[PDB]
């Protein structure tokens, strides 16, 4: 690894600088280097890892959607043949996206998940595993698609099972997990009623636990509850 | 697109 | 070159797709490949080349400024020593920026400028040469700095001389050249009065020629005139 | 920062 010679603490410091400079590819490369040092990640470090890759893959997904739409338009009746270029470039972006997802999944498998014994860390990583399989599923079309979808589902389900046993219903990781698993159900698994049920139950159980929270915890929990409500409004 | 975090 | 096997027309088509997807690094790589085919660029192709690199280097410049500010803050009296990391990462971004500028300047030198005989194409490329030397000057600190500044000045001056002889005062390339050379004077050459004079004279000579223009040409010219006015308002 | 194009 190109980051093998840099100190762990220096990689974390540079990830924070990269975030400030909106250099998310660099940020992700630094955090990959930090993970590869082999030690567990603190809460702050887990956030840096997830922010970096979320932004990289988010940009790839946005680009893939633009290109996919152009390609779909080009394959409509009445469209003039433009050659292989749209497909080729969509495939290029797709392959780069798949590569980033595989990289993140590899970090989680070697060895972040297995070394995460506390519920908060294990749930965090299993959420990420569901998310990155979900991004693979968004572009998948081959013999493997059903298995990619099931890998996302299985990771999210294990995270849900641990979070319900070990975390309060207002915990932001538990809430964000449920938000994203609900989106999985709606957009990936073609289970809109499951998505709506999960978002509603999550919102209501968080509402009932807000009274236990400090003002600062309340802010984080209510922000995610508003995203649940936003999705419910979009879907109903 | 729906919200995720 | 990785693009050596792709058709010129396919590289141009993919540059336009990359622009639509806001994948400016890809866009620049495609346009470098197109330039390296060895043929002159049309007006549309020149725009694609400039848009791509302007966006890549613009992002690098924004990042360099963030990092430079942090570094300057860290070197103030009372600041606690944070180690070499801020400097190192600013240097990393700086070196990447310099590499992009050198790449663009190399394309202009081999052989876009020498093959550009029409005033509109030659002025376009000489403006770019001034701009990319200006970006090098923004980060320069060594024995070469004065020479980098003079290379920017010399390219801009030749572009100005050709544009005044061969193009109307409302031509958007002539106007954008003058806008940028005025910024060079203010920010790089420490010549604020020259910057203000150039912006004012350019604005007034364009104003007097608007009556000759169609509605569509009027839109482009007046947009740039407003940027000249915006700078004058910032500087006075 | 001033405007350039
Ligand atoms: S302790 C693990 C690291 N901490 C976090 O992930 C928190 C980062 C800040 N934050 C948020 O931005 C909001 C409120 C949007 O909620 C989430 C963000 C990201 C995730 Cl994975 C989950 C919730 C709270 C979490
Ligand atoms: S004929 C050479 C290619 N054409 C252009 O560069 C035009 C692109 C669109 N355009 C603009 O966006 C505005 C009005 C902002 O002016 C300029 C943009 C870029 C440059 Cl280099 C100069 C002017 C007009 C020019
Ligand atoms: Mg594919
Ligand atoms: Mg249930
Ligand atoms: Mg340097
Ligand atoms: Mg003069």
């Amino acid at each position: 690894g190109a980051m093998g010679s840099m100190e762990r603490a220096s990689l974390i410091q540079k990830a924070k600088l990269a975030e400030q400079a909106e250099r998310y590819e660099d940020m992700a490369a630094f955090m990959k280097g930090a993970v590869e040092k082999g030690e567990e990640l603190s809460c702050e470090e887990r956030n840096l890892l997830s922010v970096a890759y979320k932004n990289v893959v988010g940009g790839q997904r946005a680009a893939w959607r633009v290109l996919s739409s152009i390609e779909q338009k080009s394959n409509e009746e009445g469209s003039e043949e433009k050659g292989p270029e749209v497909r080729e470039y969509r495939e290029k972006v797709e392959t780069e996206l798949q590569g980033v997802c595989d990289t993140v999944l590899g970090l989680l498998d070697s060895h972040l998940i297995k070394e995460a014994g506390d519920a908060e860390s294990r749930v965090f990583y299993l959420k990420m595993k569901g998310d990155y399989y979900r991004y693979l599923a968004e572009v998948a079309t081959g013999d493997d698609k059903k298995r990619i979808i099931d890998s996302a589902r299985s990771a999210y389900q294990e995270a849900m099972d641990i979070s319900k046993k070990e975390m309060p219903p207002t915990n932001p990781i538990r809430l964000g997990l449920a938000l994203n698993f609900s989106v999985f159900h709606y957009e990936i698994a073609n289970s809109p009623e499951e998505a709506i049920s999960l978002a509603k139950t999550t919102f209501d159980e968080a509402m009932a636990d807000l009274h236990t929270l400090s003002e600062d915890s309340y802010k984080d929990s209510t922000l995610i509850m508003q995203l649940l409500r936003d999705n419910l409004t979009l879907w109903t | 697109f729906p919200a995720t975090v």
